[PDB]
């Protein structure tokens, strides 16, 4: 090997993080980013679901 | 769980006291037997 190996011969690091859903607990969330909290106005609220 | 000072020993104390939740681990396993531990 060489420090400047080309594609196909150079080392290839791989991570295979796997998504699993079974009888094991399902602690799955969504892409919910926090937003400012308003008051004294008719609004659609979602606190913890 | 709950903690409360009592006076009786051989019998459970008189009174009412609710217990608050303390831990909610999602262990996701099934348990059919249990045992206590002691310090000697
Ligand atoms: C409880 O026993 C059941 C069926 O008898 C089995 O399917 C399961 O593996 C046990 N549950 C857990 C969460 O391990
Ligand atoms: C400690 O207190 C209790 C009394 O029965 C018991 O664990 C033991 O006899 C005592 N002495 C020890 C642990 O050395």
């Amino acid at each position: 090997f060489q420090p400047t190996n080309g594609v196909g011969y150079q080392p290839y690091r791989v991570v295979v993080l796997s998504f699993e859903l079974l009888h094991a607990p399902a602690t799955v969330c969504g892409p919910k980013k926090s937003t400012n909290l308003v008051k004294n106005k008719c609004v659609n609220f979602n606190f913890n679901g | 769980s709950k903690h409360t000072p009592i006076n009786l020993v051989r019998d459970l104390p008189q009174g009412f006291s609710a217990l608050e939740p303390l831990v909610d681990l999602p262990i996701g396993i099934n348990i059919t037997r249990f045992q206590t531990l002691l310090a000697l």
